[PDB]
C-alpha cells in the first residue's frame, strides 16, 4: 500500500510563512516525479507546483512564481513546499499529488476525482 | 470501506509454509504432462 | 471515521504480517535451465496495430483484434483467414472467444461490447446482440455461450447476460480505472485488475469483494489465474511482475530485474503453471521461472510492443500480437 | 483421400479474404484520421465541418472525437498513436491546458505526432511575466503571449513534430482548409526528415 | 616490375568494395522483414545491379587489363561486352526511378502512399530491367553495333577484346543510358530542393528560437553529384570520340571505365544512410 500524508498548515495572516511536508512511503522515491495540487474550497482543483525526479527541473503556475520553494528529499522520503508571502486568495487544500508512471516525463494527475495517489490533503488559509 | 475492512479481516488465512508446498507440488505433478518445459 | 479506518487497516496489516517468500522454501529444487523457441509461423495478414487475441478453446483457432476495422478468425495449422469480421467501432481494445468456439466478443472506445455469430445458418456473419457503460471498455470474458463478464474504465466489472441483454449483476468499488480481469478455471470467481494496484478479487453469483489486495507502486496492465485456482499473477508499470495469492491475502515473490525498466503489458502461465510469461515494453517477450525468479529466455522478436499473449489450453504454443499488424505463434 | 476436399475449401476462403483485403488496404491508406482532444469543439468539428468523417480535394478524413469519454486520460490516449495530427481545441484555467499539452508531448507513445493546435479564444494576474515580454495591442499583447508560451513549450523537445498555431474566432467558414493545407505539410515533413534531406 | 603488381591490388579492392558492400544490402533485406517495403525493393533492385556488376563484369575487364587480350573466347567475348552495357544502364535507371519516386512522395504527399503499392512496384522494376536490356543485350545479339571500318583487323577476326561501335548505336546508348536519366534526375532535385528550401523557411516564421539551410544541400550534393560526377565524363568522351576520332586513347577510354565502375560500389553507401539500415547493419557480421 502507497501511503501520501502531509503536516504543517492552519490559519496565518498575509505575508506568513509555512513549511508543509509529505510523507511518502511504500514505492521507492527516488524515481517518481511529484508535484503539490491545491484546491480553493468552492472550487475545481487547481496546479500550483511540480518537481523532477532529482530536484532540477523546477517548474510554478503563474501566480506562485518566486514566492513559494518546492524540494524533493531523495534519502528521508519528504516533500518539502515552503510557502513565503502568501495573500488573501491563498486558501485551500494541499494534496501531495504523484505522477503515475516511474521514469516518465509526463503528468496526468490533476482530476475531478478518483486518484489512488493523492493523498489526504491539510487545509492552509489565511485570515 | 470501513464494513468492508472488516468483513474481509474476519476470515481465514492459511500459512505460506502450506500454501507454498500447494503450489510447488501442483507444478511438481504436472511437469510431465507439460510439454513446453 | 477516517481514523477507525485507519485502525481498522492496521488491524488487516497487522493479521497478514502475522501470517506471513517462497524463494527459502524452493531453493534447492532442480531448475529448468535455458530455453529458447523460435517463430514457427507468421500470421502476417493484418494493417494496423494488433491489440488483442484470445487464444481460442480448440487449441487451434484464435480471435486476433486491431484497430483497422477487422476481426480476423485466423487458424494456427495452415494459417488461413478463416473468417473476417467487419467491425463499426473502428477501435478494439479487445476480444473474446467463447469455450464452445460459438462466440467471439469486441468492443472498445465506443463503449459497446458486441456479440458476432460465426455458426450462422445464412451465411454473412452479424452482429447478434450489442449490449449498453459510460466509458471505454477494457476487456470481455466467456463463462458460458451467454454469460460476458466485461471490464471497463467505468471502474466498474458488469457481468452481462445476452438473452434480453441486462446485467445480471454489477461489481463496483475500485475507485479507478479497471484494465484486465481473469476468470478461474472452474468458473466461479474471478480477479480483476484496476488502475489503484488494487487487484480485487471477487465472487461471481453474489456480487461483492471477499480478499482485496494492494501491493504495487502503479496501475496494473494485465491479470492472470493459476491454472489451479490457488495463485494469481500481476503486472504493473514499474517493470515488475508480483505472484500473489488468494489463500493467504499476500503475496509470495516478485519478479524484478534491476536491467529493465518499462511497463508490463500481458501476462500468462504456462500448463505446468512454471514458465511465467511476460510481454514488456522493450520489444522483447521474457520468461520466468515459477518459484525460482530468473529471466530465463528472452524471446525478443518483435519490433514495436508486445500487446498481448496466450497460451493454448494445453500448452503447446504462444502467440504474441505485437502493434506492428505481425502475430507470431510461438512453439 | 476425403480429407482432400477440406483443403480446398479452406484455400478458397483464404483466396477470397486475400482479395478482399487487398481491396479495403486501399481504402484504409487513403483516409488520415484525426483526434479532437483538449476540449470539445462545438465550433470546429459540428457547425464547421464517435466518428465525423468529411472530404476535401477527393481525400477523407476520420476526425474522431473523444467528447464523451472520462477524465483520466493515461490509458485511451496511448492507443491513438498512428494518427497524423492531435488536433487540439482550446480557449486557473490556461495553466491546465499547458500542463496537458506539455504531457502530451513528452508523452513516450505519443512522442511523433504532430500537434495541431487552435486558439479558439480570439491576465496579468495570473501572469507575471506579461510585462517583461514584448513581441491596439490589447489583443495582440495577451495573443501573442498564450501563443509565444505554446511555442516555448514546443521547441524544447527532435525535430519529428511541430506545433502549427492558429487562430479562429468567427464563423468558422474555411476552418477546414486551415486543416487540410495543414495536415499536408505533416506529410510533407515526415517524408523530408526521412530522406535526410530537411 | 610494377606496372603488373599494382593493377593487381588497386583493381581488386575495388572487387572487395563492389562485392562485400552490397552483401550488406540484399541480406539486410531479405533477412529483416521489416524492411521490405515498396521504397526498400528499389534499394534491393540497386545491389543486385551491381552486385552483378563486380562479379561478372569487373574481376573479368582487370584481367582483360592484365593480359592485354582475350582468353575466353567469343561466344563469352560477346556476352560480356552485352552483360556490361545492360548493367550499367539497369544501374541508372533504378536511380532514375528512385528519383521520380521521392519527387512524387514530395510533391503529392496524399497519393504516394495511396497509388503506389507493393503490386504496382514490380511492373516498374520489370519494366526497367527491359528497358536496359532491349537497348543493351539485343542489339548486339542481333549485331546492330558491329561498326561497319578498322576492327575488321583483329575484332571480328579472332581473339581481340575491344569495343566498336558505330555513329548510328554509339548515340542511341548514350542518349538512352544517360542523358534521359540526366535531365529527368535533375528537373527532379530542382523541384525538391525547390520544397526542401520552404519546408525549411516556414519552420522560421514561427519558431527558431545557410547554418541548416546547407543540410538540404550537402545531402543532394552526396546523392546527385557523387552519379553525375562519375557517370558524365565517359559519357562525354564516347559523344566526342564518335563525333571526332584518334584524339582520345585508350589509356583515358580504360581508366574513365574505372571511375564510372566505382559509382556502383558508393551507392550502398549513400542509399543505404537511413537508421533502419544503419542499425540493421550490426547484426549481419
Ligand atoms: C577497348 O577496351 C575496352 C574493354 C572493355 C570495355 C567495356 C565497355 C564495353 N563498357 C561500356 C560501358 O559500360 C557502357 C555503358 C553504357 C553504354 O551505353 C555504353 N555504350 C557504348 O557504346 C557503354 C570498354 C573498352
Amino acid at each position: 500500500q502507497v501511503q501520501l500524508q502531509e503536516s504543517g498548515g492552519g490559519l496565518v495572516q498575509p505575508g506568513g510563512s509555512l513549511r508543509l511536508s509529505c510523507a511518502a512511503s511504500g514505492f521507492t522515491f527516488s524515481n517518481y516525479k511529484m508535484n503539490w495540487v491545491r484546491q480553493a474550497p468552492g472550487k475545481g482543483l487547481e496546479w500550483v507546483s511540480d518537481i523532477s525526479q532529482s530536484g532540477a527541473s523546477i517548474s510554478y503556475t503563474g501566480s506562485v512564481k518566486g514566492r513559494f520553494t518546492i524540494s524533493r528529499d531523495n534519502a528521508k522520503n519528504t516533500l518539502y513546499l515552503q510557502m513565503n508571502s502568501l495573500k488573501p486568495e491563498d486558501t485551500a487544500v494541499y494534496y501531495c499529488a504523484r505522477c503515475p508512471a516511474p521514469f516518465t516525463r509526463d503528468c496526468f494527475d490533476v482530476t475531478s476525482t478518483t486518484y489512488a495517489y493523492r493523498g489526504q490533503g491539510t487545509q492552509v488559509t489565511v485570515s | 470501506l470501513v464494513e468492508q475492512l472488516k468483513m474481509e479481516a474476519n476470515i481465514d488465512r492459511i500459512k505460506v509454509s502450506k500454501a507454498a508446498a500447494d503450489l510447488m507440488a501442483y507444478c511438481e505433478a504436472h511437469a510431465k504432462e507439460d510439454p513446453l518445459l | 471515521l477516517r481514523q477507525e479506518a485507519e485502525q481498522l487497516k492496521n488491524q488487516i496489516r497487522d493479521a497478514r504480517k502475522a501470517c506471513a517468500t517462497l524463494s527459502q522454501i524452493t531453493n534447492n529444487i532442480d531448475p529448468v535451465g535455458r530455453i529458447q523457441m523460435r517463430t514457427r509461423r507468421t500470421l502476417r495478414g493484418h494493417l494496423a496495430k494488433i491489440y488483442a487475441m484470445h487464444w481460442g478453446t480448440d487449441s487451434r483457432l484464435l480471435v486476433s483484434a486491431s484497430q483497422d476495422g477487422k476481426l480476423i478468425i485466423w487458424d494456427s495449422y495452415t494459417t488461413n483467414k478463416v473468417h473476417a469480421i467487419p467491425l463499426r467501432s473502428s477501435w478494439v481494445m479487445t476480444c473474446a472467444y467463447a469455450p464452445s468456439g460459438n462466440y467471439v466478443a469486441c468492443g472498445g472506445l465506443d463503449n459497446i461490447c458486441s456479440i458476432y455469430n460465426l455458426k450462422t445458418r445464412e451465411g454473412n456473419v452479424r452482429v447478434s446482440r450489442e449490449l449498453a457503460h459510460t466509458g471505454y471498455l477494457s476487456c470481455c470474458r466467456f463463462l458460458d455461450d451467454n454469460q460476458i463478464v466485461t471490464s471497463s474504465g467505468d471502474t466498474t466489472c458488469a457481468l452481462w447476460d445476452i438473452e434480453t441483454g441486462q446485467q445480471t449483476t454489477t461489481f463496483t468499488g475500485h475507485t479507478g480505472d479497471v484494465m484486465s480481469l481473469s476468470l478461474a478455471p472452474d468458473t466461479r470467481l474471478f480477479v480483476s485488475g484496476a488502475c489503484d494496484a488494487s487487484a480485487k478479487l471477487w465472487d461471481v453469483r453474489e456480487g461483492m469483494c471477499r480478499q482485496t489486495f494492494t501491493g504495487h507502486e502503479s496501475d496494473i496492465n494485465a491479470i492472470c489465474f493459476f491454472p489451479n485456482g490457488n495463485a494469481f499473477a500481476t503486472g504493473s508499470d514499474d517493470a515488475t511482475c508480483r505472484l500473489f495469492d488468494l489463500r493467504a491475502d499476500q503475496e509470495l515473490m516478485t519478479y524484478s530485474h534491476d536491467n529493465i525498466i518499462c511497463g508490463i503489458t500481458s501476462v500468462s502461465f504456462s500448463k505446468s503453471g512454471r514458465l511465467l510469461l511476460a510481454g514488456y515494453d522493450d520489444f522483447n517477450c521474457n520468461v520466468w521461472d515459477a518459484l525460482k525468479a530468473d529471466s530465463a529466455g528472452v524471446l525478443a522478436g518483435h519490433d514495436n510492443r508486445v500487446s498481448c499473449l496466450g497460451v493454448t489450453d494445453d500448452g503447446m504454443a504462444v502467440a504474441t500480437g505485437s502493434w506492428d499488424s505481425f502475430l507470431k505463434i510461438w512453439n | 483421400e476425403d480429407q482432400r476436399n477440406e483443403e480446398k475449401a479452406q484455400r478458397e476462403a483464404n483466396k477470397k479474404i486475400e482479395k478482399q483485403l487487398q481491396k479495403d488496404k486501399q481504402v484504409y491508406r487513403a483516409t488520415h484520421r484525426l483526434l479532437l482532444l483538449g476540449a470539445g469543439e462545438s465550433g470546429k468539428s459540428t457547425i464547421v465541418k464517435f466518428e465525423t468523417k468529411f472530404q476535401v480535394d477527393k481525400v477523407n478524413f476520420h476526425m474522431f472525437d473523444v467528447g464523451g469519454q472520462r477524465d483520466e486520460r493515461r490509458k485511451w490516449i496511448q492507443c491513438f498513436n498512428d494518427v497524423t495530427a492531435i488536433i487540439f481545441v482550446v480557449a486557473n484555467r490556461l495553466q491546465e491546458a499547458l500542463n496537458l499539452f506539455k504531457s502530451i508531448w513528452n508523452n513516450r507513445w505519443l512522442r511523433t505526432i504532430s500537434v495541431i493546435l487552435f486558439l479558439n479564444k480570439q491576465i496579468e494576474d495570473y501572469f507575471p511575466e506579461f510585462a517583461r515580454y514584448t513581441t491596439d495591442p490589447r489583443v495582440t499583447r495577451a495573443k501573442y503571449f498564450i501563443r509565444d508560451e505554446f511555442l516555448r513549450i514546443s521547441t524544447a523537445s527532435d525535430g519529428r513534430h511541430y506545433c502549427y498555431p492558429h487562430f479562429t474566432c468567427a464563423v468558422d467558414t474555411e476552418n477546414i482548409r486551415r486543416v487540410f493545407n495543414d495536415c499536408r505539410d505533416i506529410i510533407q515533413r515526415m517524408h523530408l526528415r526521412q530522406y535526410e534531406l530537411l | 616490375e610494377v606496372w603488373v603488381v599494382g593493377m593487381g591490388i588497386v583493381m581488386s579492392l575495388i572487387v572487395l568494395a563492389i562485392v562485400f558492400g552490397n552483401v550488406l544490402v540484399i541480406t539486410a533485406i531479405a533477412k529483416f522483414e521489416r524492411l521490405q517495403t515498396v521504397t526498400n525493393y528499389f534499394i534491393t533492385s540497386l545491389a543486385v545491379a551491381d552486385l552483378v556488376m563486380g562479379l561478372a563484369v569487373v574481376p573479368f575487364g582487370a584481367a582483360h587489363i592484365l593480359t592485354k587480350t582475350w582468353t575466353f573466347g567469343n561466344f563469352w567475348c560477346e556476352f560480356w561486352t552485352s552483360i556490361d552495357v545492360l548493367c550499367v544502364t539497369a544501374s541508372i535507371w533504378t536511380l532514375v526511378v528512385i528519383a521520380v519516386d521521392r519527387y512524387f512522395a514530395i510533391t503529392s504527399p496524399f497519393k504516394y502512399q495511396s497509388l503506389l503499392t507493393k503490386n504496382k512496384a514490380r511492373v516498374i522494376i520489370l519494366m526497367v530491367w527491359i528497358v536496359s536490356g532491349l537497348t543493351s543485350f539485343l542489339p548486339i545479339q542481333m549485331h546492330w553495333y558491329r561498326a561497319t571500318q578498322e576492327a575488321i583487323n583483329c575484332y571480328a577476326e579472332e581473339t581481340c577484346c575491344d569495343f566498336f561501335t558505330n555513329q548510328a548505336y554509339a548515340i542511341a546508348s548514350s542518349i538512352v543510358s544517360f542523358y534521359v536519366p540526366l535531365v529527368i534526375m535533375v528537373f527532379v532535385y530542382s523541384r525538391v530542393f525547390q520544397e526542401a528550401k520552404r519546408q525549411l523557411q516556414k519552420i522560421d516564421k514561427s519558431e527558431g528560437r545557410a547554418l541548416k539551410e546547407h543540410k538540404a544541400l550537402k545531402t543532394l550534393g552526396i546523392i546527385m553529384g557523387t552519379f553525375t560526377l562519375a557517370w558524365l565524363p565517359f559519357f562525354i568522351v564516347n559523344i566526342v570520340h564518335v563525333i571526332q576520332d584518334n584524339l582520345i586513347r585508350k589509356e583515358v577510354y580504360i581508366l574513365l571505365n574505372w571511375i564510372g565502375y566505382v559509382n556502383s560500389g558508393f551507392n550502398p553507401l549513400i542509399y543505404s544512410r537511413s537508421p533502419d539500415f544503419r542499425i540493421a547493419f550490426q547484426e549481419l557480421l
